[PDB]
């Protein structure tokens, strides 16, 4: 006889290797501020990632209906070493997003400070303008004072989607 | 018979070497999905490409002495039992892995009398706990040369490449010739320097304890078998008075095992078959294998109650399974003592079966009943947090790894930080692969 030739070490990947955890860091009538922690717990195989980015999607319907536009939103942060934050960018319809780009920073499963990087960013409308997070795609399932893994904050590796989903309606 | 699936164990014990690969990998042909590119800057401090080779154990140092010893022993298995490898479907697998190490030894030999013998700093390497692909620390390379030589590691490398030249002759004649050229040059370098003064970066890990005369004779006898140039046979025999005697005697030493430091015992056996003159090499191998089995002149190695021949607390299974391979090879020598061959072969079977499960549990990761699941191995564990305890279970199965094994009364614990028990290593698996090939031939082929 001879051993089963199907034998291999191609294992089931039992867990999501690269993902963002997020939560509400602060909020007010006209803004939301997100705490986001990008994780690389890769194992199949482990790898170093130095071109990761993620996108946080909002719906500006309530801004437009107030007679304002995306140009009235302001992205800010006092906590973003190693992360570039975009201005709001148009996706489709009244869906916009903030890109958070950690390219140039090595994130890898090699220690407590290596496998995860925290970013904080705030999106504000003008004083007196209602900012409604409840209709924002990437706000779904977020809470104050805690971070949780979210499939609604998709992660990209050199601009290629590797985890989560973009807001495809109603269209996929 | 037999009592265990030796063919499966052999398959897995060879696969273990794929888990140890350093360098650029081809993910489209790998038999696993949890190893990636690693050590890609190996050699850059020296201005030379030293990528590839095998990580030694559960760490990421490339230690060329055990690495070349292990490739030599795998190669010796293919040389003796080629058909067993073909019938079990493991022949291309074993050659692919042996070539992984030998391609590296060639890179390590950029000029006739220059040889790189290590990549990685042992202390720095062991100070961090995570997978190979994300190593954060610098990995220095080290070389020996005519001014600062390393006869031990250069001669063991010569031997591995000489063996590679034989087993690749038919499948890749051009590579075969390349291995032989390097093997001859390395042997001349080791033989004409006779010094380990330059071999220093492995201090505390793989010191040369027995000296380099065993390696010089081992490399020379393999070069004789590779070339049929009788000058190499003369050369191997010329150091017989230098290998070592039992303390206080002129009796060729016998109370140890074939291992990464000491290849005297396999040299006895190879020379005994070549000379076939009922002479001193026959006597020397028989003294050795008698001590390990029935006893020699009233003395016998320690055995555990459950039947393991137990040489030392470190790598107990490694020493017993490697000696069992020598016993297999002896048993197949037509001119050997037939009654001793019977005894030696039954010993080899018993030691194989102890490793595979005769005590009620397997000592081979990913094989048999209740195998070890926490081998001391960074990449199989897969910590993202520089900790042996996070996660508390290994992320990957290190199939085929033979662990250190039990103490002298069969006690063993499956714990990632228990070193005598759960160390794994290239040299632990090397003789074991040859033993498994013979067991598969005996029991698994019909
Ligand atoms: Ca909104
Ligand atoms: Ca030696
Ligand atoms: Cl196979
Ligand atoms: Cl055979
Ligand atoms: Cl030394």
């Amino acid at each position: 006889g001879s051993p089963d030739p199907k034998f291999n070490g191609i294992e089931e990947v039992p867990e999501d290797e690269i993902f963002v955890e997020a939560g509400v860091n602060a909020s007010g009538n006209n803004f939301i501020e997100i705490k986001a922690i990008v994780n690389n717990k890769s194992g199949w195989p482990a790898r170093v990632c130095e071109n990761l980015s993620f996108r946080y999607f909002i719906n500006i319907e309530e801004i437009v209906n107030a007679g304002k536009s995306a140009s009235d939103l302001q992205v800010s942060s006092s906590y973003n070493q190693g992360a570039k934050l975009s201005d709001v960018k148009h996706y489709k319809d009244n869906i916009y997003y903030v890109e958070v780009d950690l390219s140039g920073t090595k994130i890898y499963p090699g220690g407590q400070s290596a496998y995860k990087k925290e970013v904080q960013f705030r999106i504000s409308a003008p004083e007196g303008t209602v900012f409604n997070p409840e209709n924002d795609y990437s706000y779904q399932g977020l809470s104050a004072g805690t971070v949780v893994k979210s499939e609604y904050i998709p992660v990209y590796d050199a601009g290629v989607l590797v985890f989560g989903r973009e807001p495809l309606e109603h269209h996929h | 018979t037999g009592a265990f699936n030796y063919g499966e164990a052999l398959q897995k014990a060879i696969f273990f070497y794929e888990c140890q690969r350093s360098g650029k990998l081809d993910s489209s042909t790998l038999r696993l999905n949890w190893r990636g590119d690693s050590g890609l800057d190996d050699g850059k401090d020296a201005g030379i490409d030293l990528t590839g080779g095998w990580y030694d154990a559960g760490d990421h140092v490339k230690f060329n002495l055990p690495m070349s010893y292990s490739a030599a022993m795998l190669g010796w298995a293919v040389y003796e039992y080629e058909d067993a490898f073909k019938q079990s479907g493991q022949y291309n697998h074993i050659l692919n892995n042996i070539k992984w190490a030998c391609d590296y030894f060639i890179k390590c030999h950029p000029e006739k009398d220059v040889y790189y013998y290590q990549v990685g700093d042992g202390h720095a390497d062991h100070a961090w706990w995570g997978p190979a692909e994300v190593m954060p620390m610098e990995r220095p390379s080290y070389k020996v040369d005519r001014s600062s030589p390393g006869s031990t590691v250069v001669a063991e490398t010569s031997a591995a490449l000489a063996i590679a030249s034989i087993i690749f002759k038919k499948v890749d004649g051009e590579y075969s010739k390349e291995c032989l050229k390097h093997a001859k040059e390395l042997f001349e370098f080791a033989d004409t320097t006779k010094s380990d003064d330059g071999y220093t970066a492995a201090n505390g890990f793989y010191n040369s304890w027995s000296g380099f005369y065993d390696e010089l004779s081992w490399a020379a006898v393999w070069l004789y078998l590779a070339t049929n140039d009788s000058s190499y046979l003369d050369k191997a025999e010329s150091y017989s008075d230098k290998w070592g005697y039992e303390p206080q005697t002129n009796i060729p030493k016998y109370k140890w095992a074939q291992c990464w430091d000491d290849v005297t015992y396999g040299t006895y056996l190879l020379l005994a078959r070549i000379k076939n003159d009922n002479g001193k090499y026959k006597e020397a191998i028989e003294r050795h294998l008698d001590w390990w089995t029935t006893g020699y002149n009233g003395e016998r190695i320690t055995y555990t109650p459950k039947g393991l021949a137990w040489l030392d607390q470190w790598g107990s299974l490694r020493y017993a399974t490697t000696t069992a391979f020598l016993a297999c090879v002896y048993s197949d020598w037509e001119n050997g003592d037939k009654e001793k061959a019977k005894t030696y072969l039954e010993f080899a079977r018993s030691q194989a079966d102890y490793a595979l499960g005769s005590t009620g549990r397997s000592f081979v990761v990913g094989f048999g009943e209740n195998p070890p699941k926490r081998p001391h191995h960074r990449t199989a564990h897969g910590s993202w947090a520089d900790s042996q305890m996070e996660p508390p279970e290994h992320r990957h199965v290190l199939y085929g790894a033979l662990v250190g094994g039990p103490d002298s009364t069969d006690n063993y614990t499956d714990d990632i930080s228990n070193y005598t028990c759960n160390e794994v290593a290239c040299d632990y698996n090397a003789g074991f692969v040859g033993l498994l090939a013979k067991m598969y031939k005996l029991y698994g082929e019909l």
